[PDB]
RNA sequence: CAUCACCUCUAGCAUCACCAGUAUUAGAGGCACCGCCUGC
């Protein structure tokens, strides 16, 4: 009792916790095991995490106290290894905190089909899950679809992008803007040297900018225009799927 | 094939042990590893990992006196001849160690951390955060198998629970556990990757061949081919 | 921890025994009738053999505690072969002696005159080194096995013709293939030294002594030299198997009891093979002190006490190239302890007798640089050897 | 063709190759030293 009450305040003041986190880690738990929840604070520290978005993220889900000790551990085991630790699994853990309750194997389709697949470097899978983390959540086909589009269609190497944060992107706002571009003219697909006539515009220009500035700066078409488009585009993607 | 390992040896020496070559070549006799065959003989010389190996009458923590550091053959880094007590071994010497140093080798771990000195074998729990570290083991009485190279060293990131985190020197992090022993500071040769093989005959002098003279097109990204898909299949190529 | 020996070169597993074997009241049906082997028969389980008779040359030793002279206690054995670590350091403090740097005044002072001095000697000193050298054999070059044996037996023949102006020489032979023993305690540590190989020069008078009562009694004070975390037994034959007894090497009766001179030779072409100066000087100490031990042992018994006559036993190691002298006095046989009477020893190091031989003129350019001979001969090397075979005869 | 040099890719580990080795390592490759210039 009166131990182990004295070891989880001393061993969270080890770590350099901050006193009203502390008191915060007691209120965060709802029936959680000391120990337990020593371990689930624990683990996240061995993975480089600092106190401070330690408490943020058990503040926001308590699902991550109530784990297995097996499974996390074993889970951390696997998040190291493909290379996420401190500071890298800090923006994957708020935009996607489903990652610890998802099952492995679900984790492990979705980078092998980047890194088998997709064929990117290990170092580029590890960006792309650092800086994008809605991958996981994306169905497999759907993300190999997106890939290939990019590759093939619009002629984007693996490096540009990885750097250019395209998967992050839905699909249908990039085929809308793309198909655009490219029947305005002002995209032009790359021939198998490699070569354009045009350069066509860069991808942070397509994705990044909003849809009215969009316009103005490469399509120079107005915004009655581009609406009507993508009704007709949704009608073909309808007709699309329906005929395959 | 009648292959058998010159690895037969089961008593420890420091005597340099005659090893044969195998060229590429598993216990088949078919090639298995290519670029391996010929260079100068060697004689392995067995180095003892495990650094806390208390003699068979003695136990706990003991010391040992550097007689001299030299060159190995089979390995980038240098070797040193210690001795403690009664016996000889060798061990992977590190960045600053002479002829006439003396080593510590312990298991003990105290409540508050020691000043850690190069050359010197402690468990991971008695050691400072942030130590160079090298030649460490995965779970105690395992042995040395991790930052063996010539120069390599890792990094005590943290400590928590019995467990500490090992930098390895390709930035990846490991938990062990904290009665792994481990060696402080780094490991000798800092400049070996500076050498300069200089001509062709000096990589078939560390028994390296010359690699084949096929043009691969084949590589990491050239060889393997993403499939298009049916939809993408139509913009693959366009004339121009 | 990581075993040495790979699971392959070890011995296989047997196969596993066939299941007839384990179902009781079944007598299997194997191929021990039929004395030869079949697949399709059972594998017959045989006793274990014995040969019935003596054969020499297939003889196998009982194990090792089944032997009668196994004891508990090890015991560290020093031979030939033993390379110690520390060199003399290490052999002083199991012998428990003080060194003393230089050989004695009384030994030099005998060919301080130029009476005792050979007729052309420095003549017949380079003549031995050449003939050892270049004219021994057939072969340009000989080998170190060849003349390091030869170049110390000249020597010594070279001193023995001396005895026209000592008839003292007279008294004294070489002994070949001497061996002797000795056994003492360093601190709870069985200790025995077993000399053999070089020569034995024996004397039918005992050395006298060289220190006196009082620079024996000063010796209380001196400590010896430790050398921690390095254990004193380090590169010692640890054996089980042993047999505490003490041996001069002779029966008694011997007309030449008396050790004079041990000559140590490192004969041994390979470098690796040969002992290091350090070392080379260590191994004459143990022999000198275990020759003088037996002597002491074998005249005042196997007691433990300050010798009333202390035994000075003398020692020249050589390289062939190099030499060492070794005059040692033995003035106590209660070892156990570290402290009282000390044994003293006299060593000079590093002797060269000749920094170079040139078996072949060195021509360069068409030019003799270095004509054939020895090149940075010391003519003081050699009186220090004469010295000490003029010691006990002048 | 190979070649030092450079560059890419893969791998955090032991009892038959790699290796009795451990990322200053190993393997699969491109190019053909060095020096200058350049991408990012
Ligand atoms: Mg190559
Ligand atoms: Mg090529
Ligand atoms: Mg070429």
């Amino acid at each position: 009792g009166s131990l182990e009450l004295e070891r989880v305040m001393s061993s969270l003041l080890d770590m350099g916790f901050s006193n009203a986190h502390i008191n915060e880690l007691l209120s965060v738990r709802r029936g959680a095991s000391l120990q337990q929840l020593l371990d689930i604070i624990s683990e996240f520290i061995l993975l480089g995490l600092n106190p401070e978005p330690v408490c943020v993220v058990l503040k926001k889900s308590p699902q991550l106290l109530k784990l297995p000790i097996m499974q996390m551990r074993k889970r951390s085991s696997y998040l190291q290894k493909l290379g996420l630790g401190e500071g890298k699994l800090k923006r994957v853990l708020y935009c996607c905190p489903e990652i610890f309750t998802m099952r492995q194997q679900d984790i492990n389709d979705t980078v092998r089909l980047l890194k088998e697949k997709c064929l990117f470097t290990v170092q580029q899978v590890t960006k792309i899950l650092h800086s994008c983390p809605s991958v996981l959540r994306e169905d497999l086909g759907q993300l190999e679809y997106k890939f290939q589009y990019a590759y093939f269609r619009m002629g984007i190497k693996h490096p540009d992008i990885v750097k250019s944060e395209y998967l992050q992107y839905s699909l249908t706002k990039i085929k809308q803007r793309h198909i655009y571009l490219e029947r305005l003219g002002r995209y032009q697909t790359p021939d198998k040297k490699g070569q354009t006539q045009i350069p066509n515009p860069l991808l942070k220009d397509i994705l990044r900018v909003s849809e009215a500035e969009f316009l103005a700066r490469t399509a120079c078409t107005s915004v009655e225009e581009f609406q009507v488009f993508k009704k007709l585009l949704a009608r073909e993607e309808e007709e699309s799927e329906s005929s395959t | 094939a009648n292959f058998v390992s010159w690895k037969s040896r089961t008593k420890y020496t420091i005597t340099p042990v005659k090893m044969r070559k195998s060229g590429g070549r598993d216990h088949t006799g078919r090639i298995r590893v290519h670029g391996i065959g010929g260079g100068h003989k060697q004689r392995y010389r067995m180095i003892d990992f495990l650094r806390f190996r208390p003699e068979e009458t003695k136990s706990g923590p003991f010391e040992e006196k550097v007689i001299q550091v030299r060159y190995d053959p089979c390995r980038s880094a240098d070797i040193a001849l210690v001795a403690g007590g009664s016996r000889k071994r060798w061990i992977i010497a590190t960045e600053n160690m002479q002829a006439g140093d003396t080593i510590l080798n312990s298991n003990h771990i105290g409540r508050m951390a020691v000043a850690a000195r190069e050359g010197d074998a402690h468990p991971l729990g008695a050691l400072p955060v942030g130590t160079l570290i090298n030649n460490v083991e995965s779970e105690p009485g395992r042995g040395a198998q991790y930052i063996r190279a010539a120069g390599t060293c890792g990094v005590l990131l943290r400590k928590v629970n019995g467990t500490a985190i090992i930098q390895l020197p390709s930035k990846r992090q490991m938990q062990v556990l904290e009665t792994c022993v481990a060696t402080v500071g780094r490991v000798s040769n800092v400049d070996h990757n500076k050498r300069v093989i200089g001509k062709a005959g000096r990589n078939r002098w560390l028994g390296k061949r010359p690699n084949s003279g096929r043009w691969h097109r084949k590589g990491g990204w050239a060889g393997r081919k993403i499939r298009p898909l049916p939809p993408m299949k139509s913009y693959v190529k366009l004339p121009s | 921890a990581y075993e040495w020996g790979v699971r392959s070169t070890r011995k296989s597993e047997p196969p596993p025994l066939d299941r007839v074997y384990e179902i009781p009241g079944l007598e299997p049906i194997t191929f021990a009738g039929k004395m030869h082997f079949v697949p399709w028969l059972a594998r017959p389980i045989f006793p274990p053999w014995d040969r019935g008779y003596k054969d020499p040359r297939f003889y196998r030793s009982p194990p090792l505690h089944e032997h009668p002279l196994y004891k508990d206690q090890a015991c560290y054995i020093f031979h030939h072969r033993c390379r110690l670590l520390e060199g003399v350091k290490q052999a002083l403090w199991l012998t428990k002696t003080k060194l003393i740097e230089g050989l004695p005044e009384k030994v030099l002072s005998l060919v301080d005159d130029p009476r005792n001095h050979i007729e052309n000697q420095d003549e017949c000193v380079l003549n031995v080194i050449s003939h050892a050298r270049l004219w021994q054999t057939t072969e340009e070059i000989p080998k170190r096995e060849t003349y390091c044996p030869v170049i110390v037996d000249n020597l010594i023949q070279l001193c023995k013709s001396q005895i026209l102006k000592h008839p003292s020489l007279a008294r004294r032979i070489c002994v070949q293939n001497s061996t002797f023993s000795a056994t003492w305690n360093r601190e709870s540590l069985l200790l025995q030294v077993r000399g053999s190989g070089g020569a034995r020069l024996s004397t039918k008078d005992p050395l006298p002594t060289i220190a006196s009562r009082e620079e024996i009694e000063a010796t209380k004070n001196h400590v010896l030299e430790t050398f921690y975390p390095i254990s004193p037994i380090i590169d010692l034959h640890e054996c089980n198997i042993y047999d505490v007894k003490n041996d001069t090497g002779f029966q008694e009766g011997y007309p030449y009891p008396y050790p004079h001179t041990l000559y140590l030779l490192d004969k041994a072409n390979l470098r690796p093979h040969r002992l290091q100066p350090d070392q080379l000087r260590a191994k004459m100490i143990l022999f000198a002190f275990g020759s003088a031990l037996a002597q002491a042992r074998l005249l005042y018994g196997n007691d433990a006490k300050v010798l009333e006559q202390p035994v000075v036993v003398q020692s020249v190691g050589t390289d062939g190239r190099v030499f060492h002298f070794l005059v040692f006095q033995l003035n106590t046989t209660d070892l156990d302890c570290n402290e009282g009477v000390k044994n003293l020893a006299w060593v000079d190091s590093d002797q060269l007798l000749y920094q170079h031989f040139w078996c072949l003129p060195v021509i360069k350019k068409r030019v003799v640089v270095e004509p054939v001979g020895p090149v940075g001969f010391k003519p003081e090397t050699f009186r220090k050897f004469l010295a000490l075979y003029l010691h006990g005869a002048a």
